[PDB]
């Protein structure tokens, strides 16, 4: 037969334009393409994009940036008042930190 | 966690149960419904985790991988239904669960509490990918690139696993919470070496590491659309992840066991850099872009400071939403042309006005003009590897420079010049592939408004 | 029940059955000769079930409704373009002879599982036994290639030495003129194509080959033209027969128990016609494969096992 | 007319089901990590006179 | 052959096993075997040919081999110690004979050469009935003598079975021959944890066992002894090959597939003894077997091979023959990783 | 090595002692248990789709069956094993009980007296 | 041991090494394997006279036994290998390979 | 429809339809009863009630 098998030709490629020519390029039957771009760009857009951006810009404030800043605020006020320096090279009390006995 | 956990088992046979025509409108409306709950996740605390219970915990670093993740299955979605539509239904349904799946496992690994159940779910993430791989794959390296992809990962995670089971047998646990709180310092000896090894060599092969790389291109080239979406936005940030969490217990070591890993990644983000400007193939370029970007996240991790963590979580991000829209516009040029050469289609700019924009947008990104959280994760970790040694600036300055001339070359390749002249089968752009880019794009300068909910647990 | 070993272990035995008329008989012959009325008489006279010659659709007619199918779903050759254009380029020929010698085989296979379940005797009209002839003459005619025939070669090899070979076999001689003439008085557009050479061709293999063969197994009836006419005069010559000498008495109950369980189960029967050999005018592409059984698999009683395609009426689904 | 409308869009309500089913899971798995309610060096209370338990 | 003949031998071939599980004589269990043996050689040979007749022949020398070895073994621990219960096995001599001979009868390497040929000689009836039931007596007497195992011999005879059994296999066309070398690696993981705990050796053979039985379940379903006739079986019933896919993944051993859970347990408890190299490298071994299991699926699942015309014909009929058991023995071979802890109940 | 074979009082195939009635049972509504219903649901389909049947609907009464056996094997299932591994933990605390000398409770220490070498990052 | 023991032992190992080293007849074998039987039996039975075992010495009569059923199993293969080859060679038993 | 018998009719097998629904509620009631009567024996033999 001069061929190697049996098999079917490659065939060309559907353009969505030709049977709707406003085809949203999402199904070839032209109410569930309009359908599913509806449900892509109402869902997308609308519901999670600006409701979810607007959900994040008010998330009530777990981090305690402002409590830390109050905090802060207290502490500076008071020992600049007592005239007790602003910070301590130690964040432990040495009473509680046992150092070994013997050096040499 | 389980409100998200239980509507993806959902999807599954919803997807199963529907009809016909009706399969891509119902998985993409629950699964951008999923993404929406699971928006919640990002108010976080700023001292410890979420622990939800025993089995799943959140935290600052997860959070923004759970929303990627359930954000780029929808994604996903609308790009497959294009290339698929002359499939039969069953086989559409079983590419849906295989998708399904892989987020499933995805979401269960990010959340994991325990190593040895991440190091479970981590590995079953590979069934799911190899089988779109090997079989929704277009051409015949797609089983080569299977077997590339399978053996990699597979002969850098076995070891691990050993050296995971060890150390439940030395300390008693596998939890991470109680893994960071008793962790003790490790000692300078042979078998230290070696299980700091095994407990990097997995994850570092995931990034990939330069070198330990060649699986990528391949993997990356002949899957499918999603296939390459899910590689690259999600899978790539499995290791950074990893190493992230197992870190932990392996200092100081890393203080001096990281010197062959940082000088391949900066030698090899180089280089990786330099291979992305004699490209003929697209999807290679952008493949040996997420090689070098993820380089840089291996260099940040490894320096282990907060500036570097920060850097490393938002780059990762930004990375994975900026590999998969390139990777979609490449997709769009293929599809109408049927071939991946970046020099057969030229011109496109005046064809396409709109989508020379989303290129145009997606390149500028991609090259971290500022202020975009490319750009603030780039800049993070570049700070804290002049911290690290001030000679560093050079490598890193010169990988700025080759990013940016590659990346325009990309665009002048594609969307400048004059149109190739037998090319007359250039359609205009459907409304998919725009709604596509748009939802590729806001969220990320949408992050760039509020860039402390992607800096990780270190902000 | 089914048959299987549990029938055979209590009762059931096949050689208490045959009562003397069990006597597979095929009638063989040449093209356009009346073997298929010589055969239709002798099992009217003797009582036994006729089988007409198994065509390209004779499995379309034993599974679901017996209505044939599309020829692009079943068989997918042509007799009329194998007359018109014997030597084509797409292998139909080959493909032809192929497809009606595994249709042959599993007529053979229905018609041994009748007569070894109920004891009945039947009547074929050709068999596996004489296909081959065909093919001879198809390689003499340069219709086919040598390959094709070393492939038709070890597929019977494989497939027909299961089964006994027939008690008795009638042949019926016409000369190829009047077989000509026959023919040219037929008025089917297609067969007026025949050449001489090739009804000569067939003539000989089967003249040459499968008589002297088949007579060593048992003795073979043969009759002219005139002579077969009289159906009552050639099953009295059928019945005073000395049948002592074939592989048929020398047969026992577990031989019979073997046979049995081998005719029933036709994907067993047609297990080696699909061997991975891969000529280019039997293998078929990825691709077309695919298309062409999603094709079948959307036939109205094909899509589920027998019993459970409610869309050709069928009820009480949910609890079969 | 509902049966069709039924039998064709009844796989809607099957996420929003899992969703609803989460959160009771969720709150099941609350439920049995009480062991320290109201027993935090940080956060020991007093109840007020007529709550039982300061969290659910 | 007749159905109550074959019943009677099938009966005698479980009972010769059963006479060596239950047993605490020596003597009794060398009858077991030699019964077991006995009724075993017909067996192979029920569809006769010259294959079945070498394959016969060949089994039968090596197991008589194995079982004149087994009971000098005995008389020599005899002779040491006038004791016939199974036990300590008091003599070292008698022990190494032992394990010997054991592993010549379950195949273990270097004596393997008898397996794949057995196995290909036979008719895949026979071959599942060798692969899975034939390996429950000596693993039993293995178990029941394992404290007095020299730890070097099962190590190495283990080590070297997993190493041959990939190396083997990675060469094969023929699904019967794939199987006996896949039944090697398995025979070598069983015995690698035998002498740390029989538990996780019952736990490995039972989970073998299953996927096996699966296996060779599907291969009887689609006929198909070599590759290129199971690649054509997705034209016929590609559920089938799905599913085939899918246990061939579960034998590879990857995760959250139950074929995962026994390595990944005889890991551990090889972790909980010192024993740090042997699993690595074991694991580095299996990655042989998981990527022939890989090519098997690229041939027969994710891939589409050319089909024959003829095929058209088998589309209009059904499987007659039904296995009633394939059902429960594929989801227990893929759907099972998540009931791990219940194998504290096999100890 | 086994552990458990030779600990006396052990009756040979028993499967479920009567100190194994002291434990309480398993809930019906158990995940392990409905994972085996799970597992017999699957079963049920697979068999389905192997007899090339309609998949979700074609026999009720089987596929009830299959989930039926799954849930009544699997129940005694955890019930052996729950038994197993309390007696496992029984066992090993009057082995600890009994051996005061093998695991002795040293002095607690507090992190303000224990020297803990300090490893800079820079 | 005694030096008999020791013999007894030499010729089991000599049988032994005797079917493991084929020529070319499987009767040759086959012999060697009856050879292994006997030294078995008379070590079985030495060992049994020698400590007064009353109860064992139905041992070795039992091994016996099975012996004959193994001899026989042989003998009969043997006969269906000359079927098939007109000669008991084991170089015409080469149809499976590794 | 179908030329052949197709042994399995229009009509279910009443039989064996009837015995697995037989086995199937037999089975689950014995599991409620063994569950209740488990129940009750370690509550009696630790005492709650
Ligand atoms: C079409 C798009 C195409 C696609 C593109 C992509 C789009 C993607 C979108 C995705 C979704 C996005 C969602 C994001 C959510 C973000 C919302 C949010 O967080 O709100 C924050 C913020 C609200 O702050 P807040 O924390 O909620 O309020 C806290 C206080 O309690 C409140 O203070 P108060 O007590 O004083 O009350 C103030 C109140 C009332 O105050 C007043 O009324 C007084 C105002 C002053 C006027 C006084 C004189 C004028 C009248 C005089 C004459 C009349 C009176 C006398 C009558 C006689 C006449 C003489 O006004 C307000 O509350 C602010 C307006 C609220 C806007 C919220 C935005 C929601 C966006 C979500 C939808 C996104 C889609 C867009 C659709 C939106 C519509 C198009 O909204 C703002 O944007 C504020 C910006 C205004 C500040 C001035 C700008 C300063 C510029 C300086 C920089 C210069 C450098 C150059 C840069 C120039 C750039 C401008
Ligand atoms: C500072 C400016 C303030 C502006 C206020 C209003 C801003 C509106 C922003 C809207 C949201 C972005 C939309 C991007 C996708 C494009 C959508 C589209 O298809 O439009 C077609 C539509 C219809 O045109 P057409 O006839 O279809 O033309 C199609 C042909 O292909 C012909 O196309 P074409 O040739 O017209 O190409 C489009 C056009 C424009 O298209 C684009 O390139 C859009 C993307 C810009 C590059 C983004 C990557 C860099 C990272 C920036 C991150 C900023 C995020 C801020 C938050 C944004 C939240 C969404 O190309 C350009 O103009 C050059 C692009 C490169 C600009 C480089 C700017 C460097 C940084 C400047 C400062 C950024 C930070 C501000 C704060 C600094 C401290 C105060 O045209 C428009 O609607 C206008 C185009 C948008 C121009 C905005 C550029 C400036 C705005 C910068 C970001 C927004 C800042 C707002 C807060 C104030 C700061
Ligand atoms: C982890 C979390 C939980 C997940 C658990 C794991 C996943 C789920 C469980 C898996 C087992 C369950 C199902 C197994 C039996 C299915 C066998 C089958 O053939 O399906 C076809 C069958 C369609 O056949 P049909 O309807 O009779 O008519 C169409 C024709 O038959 C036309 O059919 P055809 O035969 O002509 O089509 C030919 C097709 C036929 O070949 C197949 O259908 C492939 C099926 C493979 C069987 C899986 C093996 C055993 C399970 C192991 C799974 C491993 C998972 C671990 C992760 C690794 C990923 C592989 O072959 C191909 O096209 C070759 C393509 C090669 C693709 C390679 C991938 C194959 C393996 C992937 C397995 C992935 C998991 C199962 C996905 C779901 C399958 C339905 O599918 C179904 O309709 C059944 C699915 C839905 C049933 C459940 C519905 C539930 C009721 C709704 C209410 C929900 C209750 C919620 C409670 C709350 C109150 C509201
Ligand atoms: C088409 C042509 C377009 C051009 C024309 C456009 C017309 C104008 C529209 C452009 C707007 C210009 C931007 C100007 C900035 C104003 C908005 C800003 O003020 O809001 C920020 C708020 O921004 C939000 O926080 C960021 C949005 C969150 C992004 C989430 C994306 C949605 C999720 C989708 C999936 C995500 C995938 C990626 C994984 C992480 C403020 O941050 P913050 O300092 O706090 O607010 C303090 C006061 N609060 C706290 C009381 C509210
Ligand atoms: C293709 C890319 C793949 C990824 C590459 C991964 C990189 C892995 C490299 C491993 C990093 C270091 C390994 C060992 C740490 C030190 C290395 C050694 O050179 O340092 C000296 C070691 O001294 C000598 O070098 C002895 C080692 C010599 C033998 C090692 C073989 C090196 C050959 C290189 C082959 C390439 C390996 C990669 C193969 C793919 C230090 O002296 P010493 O104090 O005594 O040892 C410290 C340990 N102590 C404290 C317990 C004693
Ligand atoms: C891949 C999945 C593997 C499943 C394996 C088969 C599952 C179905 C088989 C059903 C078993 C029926 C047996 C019940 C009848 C009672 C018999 C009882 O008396 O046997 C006892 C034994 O009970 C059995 O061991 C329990 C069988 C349970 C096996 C299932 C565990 C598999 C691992 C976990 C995977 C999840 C399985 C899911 C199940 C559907 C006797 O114990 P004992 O005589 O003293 O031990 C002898 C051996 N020793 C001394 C050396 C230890
Ligand atoms: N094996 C075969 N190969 C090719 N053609 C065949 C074969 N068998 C039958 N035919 C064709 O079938 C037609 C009718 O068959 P035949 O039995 O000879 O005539 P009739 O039906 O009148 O008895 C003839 O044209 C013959 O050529």
């Amino acid at each position: 037969p001069t061929i190697r098998l049996q098999e079917d030709p490659d065939p060309e490629d559907e353009n969505l334009y030709e049977k709707n020519p406003d085809s949203h390029g999402y199904d070839k039957d032209p109410i569930v393409d309009l359908w599913n771009m509806r449900v892509v760009f109402f869902f997308g857009f609308s519901i999670v994009l600006v409701l979810g951006s607007t959900f994040v810009a008010y998330l009530p404030d777990y981090r305690m940036q402002e409590w830390a800043r109050r905090e802060a605020e207290r502490l500076v006020k008071y020992r600049e008042a007592n005239g007790l320096p602003l910070m301590e090279s130690n964040c432990f009390d040495p009473n509680k930190i046992q150092l070994p006995e013997d050096e040499d | 966690m389980l409100k998200i956990i239980i509507p993806t088992t959902m999807l599954l046979p919803m997807t199963w149960m529907s009809k016909h025509n009706m399969i891509w409108i119902n998985a993409t409306v629950h699964s951008l419904l999923i993404s929406l709950i699971s928006l919640s996740l990002l108010n976080q605390l700023g001292e410890n985790s979420l622990n939800f219970s025993l089995t799943f915990f959140s935290d600052s670093l997860s959070a923004p991988l759970l929303v990627l993740t359930t954000w780029l299955l929808p994604l996903m979605l609308m790009a497959s239904q294009s290339h698929l539509s002359k499939e039969t239904t069953t086989r559409k349904k079983l590419y849906i669960t295989m998708l399904i799946l892989l987020q499933l496992f995805l979401i269960m690994t990010f959340t994991a509490t325990e190593l040895i159940l991440f190091y479970i779910l981590f590995e079953a993430t590979l069934v799911p990918t190899l089988i779109i791989i090997t079989r929704w794959g277009n051409q015949t390296e797609r089983l080569n690139a299977g077997l590339y992809f399978l053996f990699y990962t597979l002969a850098g995670s076995l070891p691990l696993l050993v050296a995971l089971v060890y150390i439940q047998n030395t300390t008693g646990s596998l939890n991470f919470l109680i893994i960071h709180y008793w962790s003790h310092p490790l000692s300078n000896s042979w078998s230290n070496i070696f299980m700091w090894l095994a407990c990097i060599m997995a994850f570092m092969v995931k990034m990939p590491l330069y070198g330990l790389h060649l699986w990528l291109p391949k993997a990356h080239v002949e899957a499918p659309i999603a296939g390459s979406m899910v590689l690259a936005a999600v899978l790539l940030k499995l290791g950074g992840y990893g190493m992230m969490r197992i870190t932990t217990i392996l200092n100081p070591l890393t203080n001096y066991m990281a010197y062959p890993f940082l000088m391949l990644s900066m030698w090899g983000m180089i280089m990786t850099s330099s291979i992305c400007l004699r490209q003929t193939d697209l999807k290679s370029l952008i493949a040996y872009s997420s090689v070098s970007h993820m380089a840089l996240v291996i260099v940040a991790i490894m320096i282990q400071t907060p500036w570097s963590f920060m850097g490393a979580t938002a780059l990762m991000i930004a990375h994975g939403l900026t590999s998969s829209m390139l990777f979609c516009l490449a997709n769009t040029n293929y599809e109408r042309v049927h071939s991946r050469t970046m020099i057969l289609a030229r011109g496109l700019q005046t064809l396409l006005p709109l989508m020379a924009t989303w290129w145009l947008v997606a390149s500028l990104t991609n090259l971290a003009l500022p202020p975009s959280i490319n750009l603030i994760g780039e800049l993070f970790i570049i700070t804290a590897s002049f911290s690290w040694s001030n000679i560093t600036i050079i490598l890193m300055g010169m990988n700025m420079m080759i990013t940016a001339l590659y990346s325009l070359y990309m665009l002048i390749t594609t969307q400048r010049g004059k149109y190739t002249h037998h090319i007359n089968n250039i359609k205009p752009s459907f409304t998919r592939e725009n709604a596509l880019m748009a939802l590729h794009i806001l969220p990320l300068l949408l992050l760039t408004l509020n860039p402390k909910m992607i800096l990780g647990p270190l902000y | 029940l089914q048959y299987g070993p549990l029938a055979f272990v209590l009762g059931e035995r096949t050689t208490r059955k045959l009562t003397e008329t069990s006597k597979v008989i095929t009638v063989d012959g040449n093209i356009c000769s009346g073997k298929g009325r010589l055969a239709r008489e002798i099992a009217e006279k003797l009582g036994l079930r006729h089988f007409p010659e198994a065509g390209i659709h004779y499995a379309d007619s034993t599974t679901g409704d017996g209505k044939p199918l599309d020829v692009q779903l079943s068989g997918n050759c042509s007799l009329e373009k194998f007359y018109d254009d014997p030597k084509s380029n797409d292998g139909n020929s080959y493909r032809l002879q192929s497809w009606l010698y595994a249709s042959r085989l599993l007529q053979y296979a229905d018609a041994l599982e009748h007569l070894l379940s109920t004891g009945q005797g039947v009547v074929l009209e050709r068999s596996i036994y004489s296909d081959f002839v065909f093919l001879e003459a198809m390689y003499r005619q340069g219709f086919i290639r040598k390959q094709c025939v070393e492939h038709y070669n070890e597929v019977k090899k494989v497939t027909a030495c299961e089964y006994l070979p027939p008690h008795v076999v009638v042949y019926v001689d016409v000369p190829v003129p009047e077989i000509q003439s026959r023919i040219q008085k037929k008025g089917n557009p297609h067969e007026m194509k025949i050449t001489a050479a090739y009804l000569q061709d067939i003539e000989n293999a089967y003249k040459k080959t499968f008589l002297p063969e088949m007579s060593e197994k048992c003795e073979v009836l043969q009759y002219s033209a005139r002579e077969a006419e009289d159906a009552e005069k050639v099953v009295e010559d059928i019945e005073y027969l000395k049948c002592d000498k074939g592989p048929w008495p020398d047969q026992d109950d577990r031989t019979f128990h073997r046979l049995r369980m081998l005719v029933q189960n036709k994907l067993e029967v047609l297990n080696y016609t699909t061997i991975p050999v891969y000529l280019p005018e039997i293998t078929i592409g990825a691709h077309q494969s695919d298309r062409v059984f999603q094709k079948f698999t959307e036939l109205p009683g094909r899509k589920y096992s027998p019993g459970y395609n409610e869309d050709v009426g069928d009820k009480w689904i949910w609890l079969k | 007319n509902v049966l069709q409308i039924v039998r064709d869009h009844w796989v809607h309500i099957l996420v929003p089901v899992g969703f609803v089913f989460g959160c009771y899971l969720d709150r099941r798995s609350d439920e049995k990590l009480t062991a320290f309610r109201n027993k935090s060096l940080l956060f020991k209370r007093e109840l007020r006179p007529n709550e039982e338990v300061t969290w659910k | 052959m007749n159905p109550i003949i074959y019943t009677t031998l099938i009966m005698t071939v479980m009972s010769g096993t059963m006479l060596v599980m239950i047993s605490s004589h020596w003597l009794l269990i060398w009858i077991g075997f030699e019964m077991n043996l006995l009724a075993m050689i017909p067996v192979l040979m029920k569809n006769f040919n010259p294959r079945a007749t070498e394959a016969a022949t060949k089994y039968f020398l090596t197991q008589a081999t194995a079982s004149m070895m087994l009971m000098m073994a005995i008389i020599i621990n005899l002779l040491y110690s006038g004791q016939w219960t199974i036990t300590k096995m008091f003599n070292p001599v008698a022990m190494t004979m032992m394990t010997m001979a054991l592993a010549m009868k379950l195949g273990l390497s270097p004596f393997h050469f008898w397996v794949p040929e057995v196995t290909q000689g036979i008719s895949l009836q026979a071959g599942l009935l060798l692969l899975t039931w034939q390996k429950l007596a000596p693993l039993s007497v293995l178990c029941q003598i394992s404290q007095s195992i020299n730890p070097n011999l099962m190590l190495t005879m283990a080590m070297l079975s997993i190493l041959i059994g990939g190396w083997g296999g990675l060469n094969q066309t023929q699904l019967r021959k794939i199987m006996a070398y896949s039944s090697i690696a398995h025979m070598g993981w069983m015995t690698a944890v035998l002498p740390y705990n029989t538990t996780m050796t019952i736990l490995n053979l039972l989970i073998y066992i299953t996927m096996t039985l699966a296996m060779f379940m599907l291969l009887i379903h689609s006929s198909a002894t070599t590759t290129l006739s199971l690649s054509h079986t997705w034209n016929k019933m590609p559920v089938i090959t799905s599913l085939m896919m899918v246990t061939l993944l579960s034998m590879g051993g990857l995760p959250p597939l139950s074929g995962f859970m026994p390595k990944w347990m005889i890991i551990q408890e090889m972790t909980k003894n010192e024993s740090i190299i042997m699993p690595t490298l074991m694991a580095m071994t299996a990655l042989l077997n998981l990527y022939f299991y890989m090519r098997l699926a690229y041939s027969s699942s994710l891939t589409m091979f050319p089909s024959t015309n003829n095929m058209k014909m088998k589309w209009q009929f059904e499987h007659t023959k039904q296995m009633k058991l394939l059902p429960t023995m594929i989801v227990l071979s893929t759907l099972v990783l998540p009931m791990t802890p219940a194998l504290s109940s096999l100890n | 090595m086994t552990m458990m074979s030779g600990r006396p009082g052990r009756v040979p195939l028993q499967f479920l002692p009567n100190e194994a009635r002291s434990l309480p049972p398993p809930k019906l509504t158990d995940p392990r248990l409905v994972y085996m219903g799970f597992l017999g649901y699957c079963s049920g389909l697979i068999d389905n789709a192997i007899r090339r049947r309609p998949v979700v609907s074609a026999g009720l009464h089987r596929q009830l069956l299959y989930v039926t056996s799954f849930v009544f094997f699997g129940y005694y299932l955890l019930k052996r094993q729950d038994y197993m591994y309390a007696l496992r933990d029984h066992d090993m605390f009057a082995y600890v009980k009994s051996h005061p000398e093998d695991f002795p409770e040293k002095d607690k220490k507090t992190y303000g007296e224990i020297l803990e070498e300090f490893h800079p990052v820079r | 041991m005694p030096l008999v023991y020791m013999n007894i032992i030499m010729a089991f190992a000599i049988a032994l090494a005797g079917l493991l080293m084929y020529r070319s007849h499987l009767m040759s074998s086959l012999l060697c394997l009856e050879g292994m039987m006997l030294s078995l039996f008379i070590m079985s039975t030495l060992i049994i006279l020698n400590t007064h075992f009353t109860l064992a010495n139905m041992m070795p009569i039992i091994l016996l036994v099975f012996a004959a059923c193994e001899a026989a199993l042989g003998l009969s293969l043997l006969v269906m290998v000359s079927n098939t080859y007109g000669t008991d060679y084991v170089q015409n038993l080469n149809l499976l390979q590794c | 429809k179908f030329y052949i018998r197709e042994p399995p009719h229009g009509s279910p097998d009443w039989l064996k339809v009837g015995l697995t629904l037989g086995t199937s509620v037999f089975l689950w009631i014995y599991l409620i009863k063994q569950h209740k009567e488990d129940v009750l024996e370690y509550k009696r033999r630790n005492g709650l009630e």
